[PDB]
């Protein structure tokens, strides 16, 4: 048996192969995972910051409706 | 055998995941068209602020002024008074 | 051992189908979140140019 | 002969799912990417913000003393135009009385 060996050398090949994969599969997942919580973490932070911004748009329309009235009583 | 199955439906997952991830991208493109533009008028408002900030601090000033002016022309006023009256107080 | 080989990347590939269970969720949660502030920043600019017009309208009053 | 059929298939896929990962590895770092990227864009845009927030803060505090000294002016002013007419008159009478 010559033939009939280097047929199970190539079978237990492919699941070195199918083993070695399934390990630098498992960590391209924890890592699109990590480099995933932080894409959220950021949206939050990013989010709280948008809103601070917002309020000051209506914070700022708000004072010029007041000086519209300080330029009315001087001609 | 039950090994083919996990293929099945752990790939279409993958697929779902990467078609959203897609169309997830062509947000993000949105957001930077309207923040990179936004940006642009974060800085014309706050030249626009710090100009009328400049129109602003001068109106106090040249108003202030003529407050001062006022109080010296009435004191001018208040002692020109007070000295053509020690001439009619005199002779 | 071919036994617990075959049996450790199935059992390896038990968490790969669990996390992009997870990626899943993660996908659709960041994707409305995201719509959310686009629709805000389309928001402030509608205001941001009402803003920036009431400037110029008086900041050509002080001439 | 059968059994390395099914292993010729399950390879075959294993390594199509591991091209599909990867891609999609990709996708979530040309996130954190674009996203913390932006990151450096919106602090310009607060910083930006919060300076033209406190700009219009200060800018309309002074078009309120900007209109104090006003009624302040014109009274001192006209106080004045008071005082003034009345040194007229104050003249007017060395001249009614020679």
């Amino acid at each position: 048996r010559n033939e009939l060996e280097e047929m199970q050398r190539r079978a237990d090949q492919l699941a070195d192969e199918s083993l070695e994969s399934t390990r630098r599969m498992l960590q391209l997942v924890e890592e699109s995972k990590d480099a995933g919580i932080r894409t959220l973490v950021m949206l939050d932070e990013q989010g709280e910051q948008l809103d601070r911004v917002e309020e000051g748009m209506n914070h700022i329309n708000q004072d010029m409706k007041e000086a519209e009235k300080n330029l009315k009583d001087l001609g | 055998g039950s090994h083919m199955r996990r293929l099945q439906q752990t790939q279409a997952q993958v697929d779902e995941v990467v078609d959203i991830m897609r169309v997830n991208v062509d947000k993000v493109l949105e957001r930077d068209q309207k923040l990179s533009e936004l940006d642009d008028r974060a800085d014309a408002l706050q030249a626009g602020a710090s100009q009328f900030e400049t129109s602003a601090a001068k109106l106090k000033r040249k108003y202030w002024w003529k407050n001062l002016k006022m109080m010296i022309i009435l004191g001018v006023i208040c002692a020109i008074i007070l000295i053509i009256i020690i001439v009619y107080f005199s002779t | 051992s071919h036994m617990a080989r075959e049996n450790e990347m199935d059992e390896n590939l038990e968490q790969v189908s669990g996390i992009i269970g997870n990626l899943r969720h993660m996908a659709l949660d960041m994707g409305n979140e995201i719509d959310t502030q686009n629709r805000q920043i389309d928001r402030i600019m509608e205001k941001a140019d009402s803003n920036k017009t009431r400037i110029d309208e008086a900041n050509q009053r002080a001439t | 002969k059968q059994a390395l059929s099914e292993i010729e298939t399950r390879h075959s896929e294993i390594i199509k799912l591991e091209n599909s990962i990867r891609e999609l590895h990709d996708m979530f770092m040309d996130m954190a990417m674009l996203v913390e990227s932006q990151g450096e864009m919106i602090d310009r845009i607060e910083y930006n913000v919060e300076h033209a927030v406190d700009y219009v803060e200060r800018a309309v505090s002074d078009t309120k003393k900007a209109v104090k000294y006003q009624s302040k002016a014109r009274r001192k002013k006209i106080m004045i135009i008071i005082c003034c007419v009345i040194l007229g008159i104050i003249i007017a009478s060395t001249i009614g009385g020679i």
